[PDB]
Parts: C-alpha cells; structure tokens; sequence
C-alpha cells in the first residue's frame, strides 16, 4: 500500500544559523511528492532494505512503535545499530546483536548513548561511516494519510558507527501502522525565514517550474 | 493590417486633436561604488596583502577606474538637471489658464519637497568587506530642487530661460508658441483653451493611475537598480569560492598553514579574487558607458524638449511635440512629454493648385481641399476650412502648366 | 584645488578575545602511541577523538618518531586549532612502503588497501619498530578511499630483529575533521573573558576573525553553531562559555580624503573620514562622513570643492577651509 | 562551430522585418510623416514632394511647374541605385564588416579550444583517458583557466561590440523617426 | 566538477550573453517596430509618377 509523500521529508541541512534568506544545496532528501510504502504495524511486519538513507514516520496516540534495528546481515557477523524508547529516555546501542525470531519490546558492543492524534517523523542518514538522526513531534487528525502541508525536521544526534548498514527494521510494544520513504540527491532551495525557521522548500527536480525556481533562487516567477 | 485610403484625388484632414501627456524614462546615474580593492583581496591581511604588492598597479587602477565612474554620476546628474544658473520658482498663486500643474510643481507638506507624482516614482524603486557607496554630490532633496527650477521656468518663462535670461509669458500665450512650433495656427489654441487644459490635467490623471497601478512603469530604471546590486550579490558571492585553494576563509587558510605553504594557497584567492574584480570593474565600464549614453540622451531633451521645443518627429515621444516637464526619479529622470496627436479625421477631395484669372494659384499656409460643393484653404495638421483669397494665396504660370489644377473662383479682398 | 582619496583607515582590534568550549579532559592520544600491539595494514585500525584537549607539543618535540608530514594544516600551528573529531588510524608496514602514504600517491599498500583521500587534511606520522615489533613476526599482513575488505589478496611479511627499512614501521595516520560544526577537539590554547561592544581579533572554537562583538536579539535552535547574513557570510556566533548569541560586526572602516585648495594659494588642508561617526576618529559631521580641520559655515556659495551629499568645502576669510551647504545658483 | 556554441533565432524573421519596412514605406508613400505623429493621414504624392519643397524653403510652385522632371529624374536616381547595388559590394561593407566581425569572433574563439595554455593536450577526453585525477586536476586546471579567459575576453569584445551597435540601432532608429516618419531640418544628417 | 570552484563566473557569462541576445530584439524593434499598423499600397500606383 501507498500514499503521497507530498511537501513532506525536509530537514535542516548544516547546524548553521541562517534567515530571511533562499539558501540552496545538494543532499539526500526524500523527493517532492514521492509515493511512500505504508506499512500496518499489527497482523507483524517485514525487514526493509535501507539504500542511501530512510524517511521513516508513525502517527499515533498510545506510542506503540519504540524503536530501531539497522545493520547488514542481522546475525551477530556484522555490527547492528539499536535504538529504543524506554519511556524515560531514548537508549541507542551498536553491537555484534544475534537476533530474535521477530524482534518487540516486552512491556561484542562498540558505542552507547542515552537522552490518532500526534505525528512523529524522522530521517536516518550514513555519511562515510558518521551516522545522522533528524526528527519532529506534531499534532494531527488526518488518521489516515501524511498532512499536505509544511513542517521541518531539527537533528537530534550524530553516531559515529562506522558501519555499513543496508537493511533496517522497526520494534513494537508487545505484551497501529507506519511509513517509510527513501532519500535521493536532489538538489533543494530553502526558504529561512525572519526567525531563521525553514519554512518551505523546493525540489529541482520535480516540474520545470521547479527548476525554474533554483535557477533564479526565487519562490516567485514573473 | 490597413491598406491605406490612397489616391491621386484624396486627402484626409484631423477635426480634432488628443494633447496626450507621455512617459519616458530615462536612467542618468547608478549607485557611486567605491571598492576598497586590497581590504576585498585580503581584508584584514598584512600577510594577504604583501603578495598584493607583487601584481604591480592593479589595486591603484581599479580604485581609479571606479573613482572615474563614481566622480562622473555627479557629472551625469549635473549635466542632466543643471541646465539653469538661477533657481526659479513659481508665485504662490497658479493662475496658468486652466492646467492644473499642482501634482508636478512641489508639494510643501513633505519633508524633502518633491510633487506629488515624484512621490510615485520614490516608491515604485525599490554586503561590508571593504565594498562601500559613496553618497550623490547633489542630494535627491536638490534634484527636487533643481527639477523645480526647470519646472517653474518652463511654467512661467517658455525655453527663453534656457536662451538668456529668463522672460515671463502668461501660460496660455507660451503655448501659442508651441501650437505655432508644431504648425497648428493659434486660434485653435484659444478657440478650444479649456479643452485643452482639461485633456492636460486629465493626462496627468492617467499618469498618476499608472504609476499607482503599475510597477513596470519604472522597469527601465528598476533593471538598473537590480543590474548594480546583481553585480555587487555576484562580486561579494565569489569571496566564497576556493578557486582551487584548500578553503576560500582567508584568515582560517592563514592560521591552518606556515607561509612556504601559505604563499601557493593565497595566490590562487588572490588571481581568483582579482579576476572576479577585474570582470566586476569591466561590467561596471561598460555600464557606465550605457547610463552615460543615457545622461546624454537624457541631458539632450532636457535641452531640446524642456528648455525648448524640438521639432525631430518621435523624438520628444510619440507625436507633434508642444513641451515637456522633468520629474526626478532614483538613479535616473522621468519626462512628461506633452505630444499634440490628431484624432478625428474627415476624407477630403483635393487638388494641388488651382486656377482662376488664367494664371494659376497656390496658398500661403498648408493645402487647398474641397467638401466636394465648395473649395477651401486650410493648415496641414487641423481642419479649419477658409474660402480662398488673393491674402490667402500666390500666383505662377497658368492652367496649362499644371498637372491636377482645377477652375474654380479666387476671391479678390479689395473688389 | 580637489578633494583627493589618499588613504583608508581601519579602527584596530584593542586586544584579543580565545573563546573555546570549557573542556578540561586531555586526549588519548598516548594510548594510541603507546599501544603494546598494533594492527595489519590489510584491516587497518580506527578510534575516534572526541570532547578533548589536544597538545601536539609532547607529540612534535618528541624524537620517537621518523616522520611527521600534514597535508592541509601545519604542525607548528596545531596548537592554535580546534575541530569536530580525529580519527586515528593505526596499523603496521615495511619501511619501503611509508613513502606511499601521501593525499593522491599510489603503490602497493594505498592503492589497493590504506588509500587517503585526494583532500586528505591530516597529518601522517611513522617510526621504525624493530626493537618492538620483530621476532620472525608473520602475523603483520598486507592485501579506494578509506575502503575496508575481509592466490588470495593477502600477503604476509616475516619481521626479524636482523632485518634500513627492511624493518617493521608503526605507523599512525590523525586525519582532522575540519569541518563546520560543533568543535569536539581543540589544541591547549586557554580560553580568555570575553569582551563585547569594542573593538577585538577573536577566535570562537576555531573560528578566527577581527570585529565587535554585540549582545544579538537573534532567535536561536540548540543545535545552532553560528549564523550567517543575507550574503553567505558569519553574521553571529553561539558563545560556547555559555549558550548566549553574539554578532560579529567588521571594525570600523571608512576612505580617508584630504580637501585643498591648490598649493599655489595656500599650504592648508581638510579631512574627510568617509562612512564614519567622529567618535570613532573645528570638526563637522556630514552624511558623507565625519569632517575634521574644515570649518562650518551656515552661509551658502556655488559648489568650489564638492565633498557629497549636498556639502561642499572652499577656501576664505585670517583664511581657512569652510564647509557649508551648496547653493543650487541665485 | 558545434562545441557548446550557438546561435539563436531573431524574434522578428526577415518576412516580418520585411513586412514591417513595407508598412514603414507604405505610410511614407501614401501618408507622408502623418503615420509617425497620429492615426495616418492619406495625402496624393504630388502634395506630399510640395510639403518637402515647403520643408526646404523651395516654394511649392516650383515642384507642379516641374512634376514630369522632378519624377523622370526621381525615377533615374532610383534608377541609379540598382546600378549601384548591383556592382558596388563595397557600399554594403558597413554590414559586411558586423557580419565578418562576429564571424571572426566566433572563429577566434574556436580556435581558442585548440589552444595548448600550458596543459598537457587541448583535447579534454584524451587527457581525461591519459591521467588519474590527483594528476588530471594539474592539467585541466589550466585548460578551465585558459577556456574560462578566452569566454572571459569574448563576452567582453562582444559587450563592447553590442554598445558598438546598440548606439547604430539608436541612430538608426532616430533616423527612422525624423527621416523617415518627418523630414529633417538637420543639415548633412539624411544626405 | 573542478569549474564548479570558481563559482559564479559560467552563469554571469551566460547572464552577459543573454543581455546581447535579448537586446538584439529590443534594437532591432526599436528600429523597425515604429509603426502600429501594417499599412499596404492601393492596387493601383498613381504616385503623380
């Protein structure tokens, strides 16, 4: 199953300040109006591949997803990437994990780290082994579809993992539904604004008037 | 597409005129920059700048370069709107026969003292290592001044201003010289004055809705503008590239590296800097070349056009030209040109000559015609008919000599 | 008689301003140095350096060591530094084959295992290893950027005390992230008190310039580093003492222009300090600048010398230079 | 003359150029300069030559007492002019010379591609084919250099050029409203 | 990937070029363009000879 990605996927690119300014750059986003696969959580799920980097969402109300698997193989010869959610705290680990039939959370290691009514949505990046997780919180209604409609992701860690990662998955509360979309190098501009706020984008590669808007690095065309 | 009512027997002759009130405008200067050329190469750099010092005169030609650019805009400007050695203004009172000139004369309840159609243009116009701007010798608080002066010999005074010393004339007389200049004989000024000042004053309305309305309006003037400030965004952005060196932030090249090193790095931020600059100065030239072709062509009607009355067709606008008002804009100056256009024509049987006592005849002043019954003389560019006399018209040959005479009676004013 | 542009003037930095992150733990770059085993080439070894303070000083002066070339940075100024992380890299060779191990050489060991990067910006450092590392010791083993791989690719060498470098060389590779973003690593330069509204050189977590620092009413997100103008230029820097926001202001600058009547009338003459208050500089401002040895004078004339934004200067009556408003004419 | 260059087609094609000089001619002919100042006002032709005789200060008698010669000569001088087209290349060398001008640029500029400037090869693949980039980057460093100068100098010869020509466009188009659209007062201007 | 480090050189060409290439249009309108009718000639040419 499928849904539109619309406007969605866009997060600040440098942890540079910048405002009232149309800013441009080249990196891994998830392109403008893409079709995002829509997974249901319960009646269990698959493994995905990774390629690039990872758009991953859930909206929700009683927090049911809770966290993350990536790595390769997933069989204790490659190092894997961890991420829970605890409910007091974000718990992030990489080890040589040997893992369960179908991995959820019961309500050697190399790195440790700590800390429908609500969308959740975060992106997963690999740059030259240094590892990137952007991410927001913000409420909804629209039970069944992402919001046509702009909102940006802040970062929250950098993980030097120096690992390759090729396939990931998400964990479960067992004693819902989620989305995934896949990032590309399209080229973006980026409008800051009088707060230094990111406030809309364009992908130049969408339309021609796409194109047309980071020639002139204009919102507007004449 | 019009296939013309032509023949050998035909002409058409305008009832009536239009007195439209044109625009154009015209760029006279741009923003006077002055880059500090060694603190843009190298800002804050006595390492930076002794490698400066090795490419020889650059640095002190292009301060030059842009200091004669930046002398001339005054030039420009002073050429443009200094063509009057004393201030004029006009009287309190405006007494000028019926036009209406209070929306382009000075509005005192403002504190630089522009009209009111100035304030239009004011509005409808629209980055600190070592670039800076250099301020106009003339304020635009004198260029209302000396827009004025222009304006109040032009509305008091006809071109003689211009011409010596300057004359007064009332308003409605100054323009029975400018009727006279285009060809139109001076009962039609006075016979229709109020028709006259009405379509004045109504032109001027129109060019207030249209600056009100419509910011491509000012888009000569507005492409200027953005021209300089796109070539100062470009100029600036190019600090930023690498050139080909290991960074393009001076001062962190400087604290990563030890001079052996250092002197290749900043050489290639120095002949990449200087090439963006040389290409910045160059542009700059020959933009200068084409806003002082401008300030001459804009210096040019303010002599032929205000300060006189030229008769170059099209020159002055689209039309037979009466006079024009200057108004003072941002960087540049706009031109109300007053044109007299025909408006309503009649077709009219016609001959070249006609014959009379043997001999044959030929007006004075413009052209014989005929409404068919009745044979007329009248002036080119209006229909006033006149039944033909010997004070009207001259004598050659006689019928024969002709091609295109006909018989007809030429009234005798002594019989 | 002219106005002629002679000079431009810059107000200098009063002092200078270190502003580095209150840090106090010094690196473990002796474990690294000092490690009892190291690794075979042909599976490389790697640690991070982070959140540490770093003096190459006890590294460059010590004579352990046969080579210490840097490819984007220069060892006598590492001290004077900071960035976001090291990565040291660590593994053993033949002496023959150090030489290789350059930002674009080629051979045997980089093409085809330990490659740098054509913009490498580290420092490569490497010492004989006899006395240590020899036996014969088999166990040392060779096979694109920074790639890592699992009649086959693998080749040993065979060390013996016997073996100048035939030896075993130990070799340690520091290849500094230099990029934009939160300074983790910074060489031992003490962080000073911080100065605001005047005139100061500074450097803010590696970040070096000259300006005036002022309190900002700038917005701010946690993970701002630094802010930039509307041309791609540092506007504003997070103070890492503690978390307030901070401009940076150019110190101020202006063309200096000296107003004269000829040397033929007479030997006086006039300042002009372009784009400039006096305070920062009998004396006169104008729009054009502040206006020192002219005198000003409330009476108008034709333009004699033109200064800018309608004043002009000429010489009169017991003689001096005057400035005043032009007269447009009678 | 196909690396990368181009031209470009005119908004107005030479039918329309065409066009336009003969609604230009077609309202000299039948309408005098009234075309230029207003709605255009038919006049006979033989009033139109006495309206140029008054422009001259020739009284218009002086044109009727001689129509027949005034046009026979008229008629031989534009005689005249075929004669003059047809063996006089030269005469069209004002538009000959802008038309081998920007020939000649564009053909210096061409031959600025085969230009060495102290690379390798002028040919971009084949060095691309020869070297690895940590030494490829030496070498094209300087033909970009090179290249980046040689568009540099033209686009600065053809500003110069274009201000060169826009000030024949004004002269031509000032010629075209006092000349062509009136009659001019201005001794030696149009003949 | 190498002319990408000089930066805003190859699109100011191409704004320059452009500046020619579409004022080329605005002089040859201002030339020829001074008419707002396609005026034509009778079928018969009776031009007084």
């Amino acid at each position: 199953a499928y849904t539109n990605s619309f406007t969605r996927g866009v997060y600040y690119p440098d942890k540079v300040f910048r405002s009232s300014v149309l800013h441009s750059t080249q990196d891994l986003f998830l392109p403008f109006f893409s079709n995002v696969t829509w997974f249901h959580a319960i009646h269990d799920n698959p493994v995905l591949p990774f390629n690039d980097g990872v758009y991953f969402a859930s909206t929700e109300k009683s927090n049911i997803i809770r966290g993350w698997i990536f790595g390769t193989t997933l069989d204790s010869k490659t190092q894997s990437l961890l991420i829970v959610n605890n409910a007091t705290n974000v718990v992030i680990k990489v080890c040589e994990f040997q893992f369960c039939n179908d991995p959820f959370l019961g309500v050697n290691c190399t790195f440790e780290y700590v800390s429908f009514k609500n969308l959740r949505e975060f992106v997963f990046k690999n740059i030259d082994g240094y590892f990137k997780i952007y991410s927001k919180h913000t409420p909804i209604n629209l039970v069944r579809d992402l919001p046509q409609g702009f909102s940006a992701l802040e970062p929250l860690v950098d993980l030097p993992i120096g690992i390759n990662i090729t396939r990931f998955q998400t964990l479960l509360a067992l004693h819902a539904a989620y989305y995934v979309g896949y990032l590309q190098p399209r080229t973006f501009l980026l409008k800051y604004n009088e707060n230094g706020t990111i406030t809309d984008a364009v992908d130049c590669a969408l339309d021609p008037l796409s194109e047309t808007k980071c020639t002139l690095k204009s919102f507007t065309v004449e | 597409e019009n296939s013309v009512a032509y023949s050998n027997n035909s002409i058409a002759i305008p009832t009536n005129f239009t007195i439209s009130v044109t625009t154009e405008i015209l760029p006279v200067s741009m923003t006077k920059t002055s880059v500090d050329c060694t603190m843009y190469i190298c800002g804050d750099s006595t390492e930076c700048s002794n490698l400066l010092l090795q490419y020889g005169s650059f640095c002190t030609q292009l301060n030059r370069a842009l200091t004669g650019i930046a002398v001339e805009q005054d030039k420009n400007t002073q050429e443009v709107f200094a063509q009057v050695k004393q201030i004029y203004k006009t009287p309190p009172i405006k007494d000028f026969g019926g036009f209406n000139f209070s929306q382009i004369l000075p509005d005192p309840s403002k504190p630089s003292k522009r009209s009111f159609i100035e304030d239009l243009l004011f509005n409808k116009v629209t980055k600190y290592i070592g670039l800076t701007v250099l301020p106009p010798l003339l304020t635009d608080e004198m260029i209302a001044q000396y827009t004025s002066a222009l304006l109040a010999g032009t509305i008091t005074s006809g071109w003689t201003f211009g011409a010596g010393a300057a004359l007064q004339i009332p308003f409605a007389m100054q323009m029975a010289y400018r009727f006279n200049g285009i060809g139109v004989t001076q009962n039609v000024l006075y016979e229709n004055q109020k028709l006259i000042a009405n379509q004045f004053n109504s032109a001027i309305g129109k060019i207030q809705d249209s600056l009100s309305s419509t910011a491509s309006a000012l888009g000569k003037l507005q492409d200027v503008v953005n021209q300089n400030a796109q070539a100062l965004n470009t100029l600036v952005k190019q600090l930023s590239s690498n050139f080909g060196a290991i960074s393009s932030v001076l001062n962190d090249i400087l604290s990563r590296l030890d001079p052996p090193e250092a002197e290749v790095q900043i050489d290639r931020l120095i002949t990449g800097r200087l090439q963006s600059l040389q290409t910045y100065v160059t542009q700059q030239l020959i933009r200068a070349a084409e806003i002082r072709a401008s300030a001459n062509l804009a210096a040019t009607k303010m002599s032929e056009c205000v300060l006189g009355q030229s008769k170059r067709v099209d020159f002055c606008g689209k039309g037979y030209h009466l006079m024009s008002f200057p108004q003072s804009a941002p960087h540049g100056v706009v031109f109300l040109h007053v044109t007299y256009v025909p408006a309503q024509e009649k077709n009219f049987t016609t001959a070249p000559a006609i014959c009379h006592d043997g001999k044959a005849h030929f007006p004075r002043e413009g052209v014989f015609v005929s409404n068919g019954t009745h044979w007329f003389v009248t002036q080119r560019n209006f229909y006033e008919p006149q039944i033909i006399t010997t004070d009207n018209t001259f004598v050659s040959g006689n019928c024969d000599v002709v091609i295109g005479i006909v018989n007809n009676t030429v009234y005798d004013p002594l019989q | 008689k002219g106005i002629y542009q002679t000079s431009n003037f810059r107000v200098q930095p009063t002092e200078s301003i270190v502003r580095f992150p209150n840090i106090t733990n010094l690196c473990p770059f002796g474990e690294v140095f000092n490690a009892t085993r190291f690794a075979s080439v042909y599976a490389w070894n790697r640690k991070r350096i982070s959140n540490c303070v770093a003096d190459y000083s006890v590294l460059y002066n010590s004579a352990s060591f046969s080579t210490f070339k840097c490819y984007g940075v220069s060892p006598t100024k590492l001290n004077d530094l900071c960035f976001t992380n090291v990565y040291a890299d660590s593994f053993v060779i033949r002496g023959d084959e150090v030489r290789q191990i350059a930002p674009g050489q080629t051979g045997k060991i980089a093409d085809y295992n330990y490659k740098l990067p054509d913009d490498f910006t580290g420092c490569v450092i490497a010492w004989n290893s006899n006395n240590l590392d020899s036996k014969g010791n088999y166990n040392y083993l060779y096979r694109k950027p920074f790639e890592r791989d699992i009649y086959f690719p693998l080749q040993s060498y065979g060390f013996q005390p016997t073996n100048v470098g035939y030896q075993p060389y130990r070799v340690v590779v520091l290849s500094f992230e230099l990029l934009h973003a939160p300074a983790t690593v910074c060489g031992p330069k003490k962080s000073t008190n911080l100065v605001k509204n005047k005139c100061v050189n500074f450097n803010f977590n590696g970040l070096t310039g000259t300006g005036v620092l002022t309190e900002s009413n700038k917005k701010f997100l946690p993970f701002q580093q630094f802010g930039r103008d509307i041309l791609d230029i540092t506007d504003a820097v997070r103070d890492p003492q503690t978390l307030e926001i901070l401009d940076i202001t150019p110190c101020s600058f202006g063309g200096v222009s000296v107003i004269t009547p000829g040397t033929n009338t007479s030997n006086q003459v006039a300042v002009l300090y372009q784009d400039v208050n006096c305070t920062e500089v009998n004396v006169f401002q104008t729009r054009a600048g502040c206006l020192i040895g002219a005198e000003h004078v409330n009476n108008s004339y034709e333009c004699d010398i033109p200064i800018g934004a309608g004043i002009c200067a000429s010489y009169q009556t017991s003689q001096s230079i005057i400035a005043y408003t032009m007269s447009l004419g009678a």
